[PDB]
């Protein structure tokens, strides 16, 4: 994960400790897993989520890389792993034939996505930059003179990792 | 009557029946304006030049102008 | 055409030989001809058109000043030239029965057209001007201060000399 | 016609020798005749001037002062001169009944026309006035600071003497 | 690909070690490469892709340049790559007879893309630029002032070499 | 082809080889060609170019200035080049009587085309400004103040060597 080791010196400079840091890290990471809707942290293995059930053909997962699924239980009843529909881009899982299930806390699925730290390198660049600007930080006084969203800072950085919301 | 029907034959020999009325760009020298005017005098006239299509250089303006035919019509009071 | 010696001694100052100042007038005489779509200060006599068909009535010459025409070969086979109605100002050609072909390449016409350097000045004024202007290149520095496309720049004085695009 | 002893001293002093003057002068006369449509210079006797087919009942002939016509030859025939309606002011040419040849390269006459130096004297004013702007001709440097189309910049002054462009 | 010995020496002087350069080309890269939607400057060949069925008749791979086709398998079959039509400019293949499939992640494509160094050379400009741009960086302080999104940014450099999201 | 040598010595005064001018030029002419589709450079002789299936009656040949074509396969099969409709200034093929084939891959064809060094001047002394531009390139500092789209950059200077995009 991110480390305050990872983080420039000159930003480092303006903590005490890397307690601190290490808490600024985790509540920035914290937003921005928030507002983009899944983590794009390096790759979880075999992490369980439950979905309320779409009612369709096709089951939206949370991911927008999804690998491998290892169980799929609906309705306190496991299914054929192998016989379903999935795809890495779209992060989705398709029935053959049928629908899936229309009621809630009715599907536990079990899988392994994310995206890997070799390839989301800007990932974390955009996150110890966001650092470094919170960090950082009409007023004049003398010869010093300063001029001046949460949604709209981190959309700003965080667009291309964000999944749109379900419809 | 015979009023009525002189001015009604008044419009075949001092009416103007224009089809289409091109605006010109300022910026364009007259004898171009008229070559151009004669290029498309040529390509689209005639019932053969027919169902085209009319490309017009930046700057310029088409529109499609009729005639005042239902005026001559004079039924309610002939 | 025009020579380093029409320039201006002023002009003239900034070009380390007379090659150089031949180039940029080169340069600035195929900007101005692309632009207005053919030569206007020297008459080219016998000059060679490869021309495709209209199949109208009128073919149009890509010239604006059309002096005396020499010969006319459509498809192989040579027109006679003395019963083509033929037009100064527009450059227009017209068969008083019959149409042109309306194949691509079949019409080669040999003519002779422009302006003299008599009454063609305002176009060799205006050349010399523009490589003037090009050649004499908010910033302050000290004392000094300064405060600021081919299209625009060439419809600045070129706009009696163009050809209007074939509708 | 215009000589460089016309033009003021002042203006006149910006030159080296009656040569560029006379150049200038030729460059600015041929362009205000070309965007005016015709030369308002002195009288010229019996100019030749070759005219395309109207097709209509008058001729419009390309001049607005027209003093007398010599002779008319239309498809290689003379007619009669004194048969015909005339205007000077409006410089056309009416045939009593009939029509006019409606093919290019038809109609050659030879007439007349212009307005001389007695009546016509804002006209050399307005040239001069164009030539000495010209040649007298943001951007600060120390304590000398100054701050800033040929068609509208001719239309400006030669307006009344502008022919319109023909429908 | 870009190594430091490619930067600039001015831009090279930013960064404790050849390290910290090849981390910050590797983010640009992968910024420029996610919002591009594929590589362009490095050949790679024999890469695997796992594509989505469209159900029409061509299929679309994400390539802007396909050189060659190494062998296409479908649903578990391989088909004939001898008989599929290729374009190199659009990077789509097209069955002469019959739909490609539905279903989702049922077609493996092993292709040669992209562009080579010799042509590909305004990519790594732009690459060069954006980084150093990057790590070049009202506010007054005595004499010193300062006066002043990803999309943006990368739209200014990066719009050639985009594939528009599918409809 | 354009050499450091042919660039203003100002201009080559801010470089320190012939290697890095020789590698801007190629990034520079790189990109003027790939924004306007077709390289204006001096004429490439016997140039081979693969074209899709166009289906109709003419093929859009990705050239302005087609001098002479040497051979024509279609779908495997050689054709008459002979038998074929070219326009120079089109740059396009039109056969007698028929249509083209409409599927990917079919044609490729053999040609001289391209603008002369000669006629050509205007293109390279606009890349050299451009890269003139590119080399030179609010913010006070004491007495030095400064106050502030590569498809833009571009289409400013090179609009008329851009082929219109296919409908």
């Amino acid at each position: 994960e991110l480390k305050p080791d990872d983080l420039p010196a000159k930003v480092r400079g303006q903590f005490a400790d890397n307690t601190e840091a290490q808490a600024a890290i985790d509540a920035v990471l914290a937003a921005a897993r928030r507002w983009c809707g899944w983590h794009v942290s390096p790759v979880i293995v075999d992490d369980v989520m439950e979905l309320d059930g779409p009612g369709g053909r096709v089951l939206s997962l949370p991911t927008l890389n999804l690998v491998s699924v290892s169980s799929v239980v609906e309705l306190g009843h496991a299914l054929d792993v192998s016989t379903l529909d999935r795809s890495r881009r779209k992060g989705t899982l398709t029935k053959p034939y049928g629908r899936w299930t229309a009621r809630d806390g009715a599907i536990v699925v079990t899988a392994t996505h994310g995206f890997t730290e070799a390839e989301a390198a800007d990932w974390r660049r955009a996150v110890v930059q966001l650092v470094g600007q919170r960090a950082q930080t009409r007023k004049k006084i003398d010869d010093v003179e300063y001029e001046w969203s949460v949604d709209a800072e981190l959309s700003a950085v965080f667009s291309p990792f964000r999944i749109l919301p379900s419809p | 009557d015979q009023a009525m029907s002189k001015h009604q034959a008044k419009f075949f020999d001092n009416g103007a029946t224009v089809n289409l009325v091109i605006k010109h760009n300022p910026m364009a020298d007259p004898a171009a304006v008229k070559k151009w005017a004669d290029e498309v005098n040529s390509k689209h006239a005639g019932v053969d030049n027919a169902w085209k299509n009319l490309n017009l250089y930046p700057g310029a303006d088409a529109e499609v102008v009729g005639s005042n035919l239902q005026e001559i019509d004079f039924k309610n009071v002939r």
